[PDB]
């Protein structure tokens, strides 16, 4: 949707699909670090690292280098999905716990 | 041949390691590919305290990256409403105009930011959709009914001190419906805005817009939202005989509960969570060898304290939803190619 | 109706062209202009 | 101090 | 000059505890007990009231 508040991908020297650098705009260490943690769980990626280009700017660079087969854009799109699944589960669990505690406290 | 899977051990001259050994390939067999069911099974949230303006849930079984993401969302990405523009018709106060505008920006408004929207760039006017307007108009006069006294409230006082009570909401559009009479108001009615002397007057219109605590702190919805790993304390040896009390004094007082099992006194670790890391045992030179204090690996303790705009549990919910929104925005922008 | 407050008398004097700049009800020689109601816009940052 | 009783 | 509205480090709102602080000190309470009875736990907030110098009361004494 947004042509540049979001993704700009730079395929490496030789446009290796297995080595991509994603530029994520308007992002700081929050999403960078959580998404790097979620992408490291994939045994098909050999190098994942994020970095902020400069303090004045608001953008991060992820670097995903996967193994021989997959195009390194599936690891990214799967780390996103797993992180969103974890957030949904945490939200459900937290709301259920808050409700249970409110009941336990309002009864007594 | 000794594994310690769950604690961050620690001495005095420094902590031992910075790892958690719960990632892919991090062990011979204890390898990871993000089993989602193992997460959903080992995760649990326990909410300790929940007054109004406080929460202290546990959030057991999550990594430091996700916990830090949640903490940084509450401080800088959950949206709030706050004064952005100030129109000053007259101001004969001692407090300057720019300083008054600043002081007015840092006052928290009780409007819920989820019913509003962001003003488009260059939308100076604003509309019922994105803005709330309030008016402070106060003048100080001597009270005619006063004797020869010197208390500032009794004399020289109709409005000596301008408070947040004096600020009145001007319903901008159809906002009178939607918002009942007392719903849109400043959160605190006692915040001292200025001081006046007879003949001095303040008269202004404040405009409150939506925004996140990232582009200015005034829009931030929590005092602090930090977290701390659950401490762990282990008595390697049975402490007894008046060394138990010296042990119980080298810690926050509730942590080591000295029972009396026999005629002698035994110290026991009653509640490890109360401990503040002060490392005062390490000055004892005889009991630094008896106790090992470390941190539990992925067992956190959170503490969210809102200013009063939204309840803390709603704040945490909206933080988790903001992280989900980031993830979904990037998923859907990826799907755009 | 340009008003000026005296320095220590605090009497509203209106002065013009061609007239001296002393104050009535006293004789001081310093007079501060007055703040009228005019709209100014400030940002709360 | 101590998650809910 | 006047009480800061929010503590600078945290952002906690301390601009409504000035008169309450002054009232608990007139009642005989130490500055420690007084800052405790107001809810100022962490010392970043406690320094915001403990070391405040109200100079709006000395500027509000020269003629209008
Ligand atoms: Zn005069
Ligand atoms: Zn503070």
């Amino acid at each position: 949707g947004e042509r540049k508040t979001a993704l700009e991908m730079v395929q490496a020297a030789g446009t290796d699909r297995h080595c991509v650098t994603f530029v994520l705009h308007e992002e700081d260490h929050t999403l960078g670090n959580s998404l790097r943690y979620m992408i490291m769980k994939n045994p098909e990626v050999e190098f994942c690292g994020y970095t902020t280009t400069h303090p004045s700017e608001s953008k991060i660079n992820l670097r995903i280098q996967t193994r021989g087969t997959l195009p390194a854009v599936e690891p990214f799109q799967r780390g996103l999905n797993e992180l969103m699944n974890v957030c949904q589960h945490v939200l459900d669990k937290f709301e259920a716990s808050i409700k249970d505690y409110k009941d336990q406290k309002a009864s007594r | 041949v000794e594994e310690m899977r769950s604690r961050v051990v620690l001495g005095e001259f420094g902590v031992r390691n910075v790892h958690t050994t719960d990632f892919p390939g991090n062990y011979s067999g204890y390898d990871d590919a993000w089993d989602q069911d193992r997460f959903e099974k080992n995760f649990r949230v326990d909410v300790v305290h929940m007054d109004e303006n406080s929460l202290e849930f546990d959030m057991v079984g999550i990594d430091a990256a996700i916990a830090n993401a949640f903490r940084r969302i509450l401080l800088a990405e959950v949206p709030t409403m706050a004064v952005e523009k100030v129109l000053v018709y007259n101001n004969t106060s001692i407090v300057q105009d720019e300083i008054l505008a600043h002081r007015l920006g840092l006052i928290p408004i009780h409007a819920d930011p989820r019913l509003f929207e962001y003003r488009n760039q260059g939308d100076e006017e604003g509309t019922e959709i994105d803005t709330l307007q309030f008016r402070l108009q106060v003048r100080c006069t001597r009270n005619p009914h006063a004797a020869k006294d010197s208390s500032d409230p009794n004399e020289l006082y109709v409005n000596h001190k301008v408070y947040t009570r004096h600020m009145t909401w001007i319903p901008l559009g159809n906002q009178a419906d939607l918002f009942p009479e007392g719903t849109i108001r400043p959160v605190h009615d006692d915040i001292l805005i200025a001081q006046l002397r007879p003949g001095q007057e303040i008269d202004l219109l404040m405009h409150c817009v939506k925004g996140i605590g990232k582009d200015h702190a005034k829009f931030s919805p929590v005092a602090t939202a930090s977290y701390r790993l659950l401490p762990d304390i282990t008595l390697l040896e049975p402490v007894e005989g008046e060394a138990a009390e010296e042990l119980s004094r080298c810690f926050s007082p509730g942590v080591i509960e000295v029972q009396e099992v026999q005629g002698k006194k035994v110290a026991r670790v009653a509640n490890p969570r109360l401990d503040t890391f002060s490392r005062e045992i390490f000055r004892n030179e005889k009991l630094k060898k008896v106790v090992r204090l470390a941190r539990v690996r992925d067992h956190y303790i959170f503490s969210v304290e809102s200013t009063g705009v939204l309840p803390p549990d709603v704040l945490v919910s909206e933080a988790i939803k903001v992280l989900m929104g980031k993830c979904r925005r990037f998923l859907d922008e990826l799907d755009a190619v | 109706p340009m008003i000026y407050i005296c320095g220590e008398c605090h009497t509203e004097n209106e002065i013009k062209s061609r007239d001296p700049i002393r104050c009535r009800e006293c004789g001081y020689r310093i007079m501060y202009k007055k703040r009228t109601k005019r709209l100014v816009v400030f940002d709360a940052r | 101090g101590n998650p809910p009783v | 000059m006047i009480i800061p509205v929010r503590c600078f480090t945290c952002g906690k709102i301390v601009g409504n505890k000035w008169e309450a602080y002054l009232g608990l000190l007139q009642a005989e309470y130490t500055e420690g007990d007084a800052l405790d009875a107001l809810g100022l736990k962490r010392y970043c907030c406690r320094r915001m009231l403990l070391a405040h110098v109200d100079l709006i009361e000395k500027l509000l004494n020269y003629a209008p």
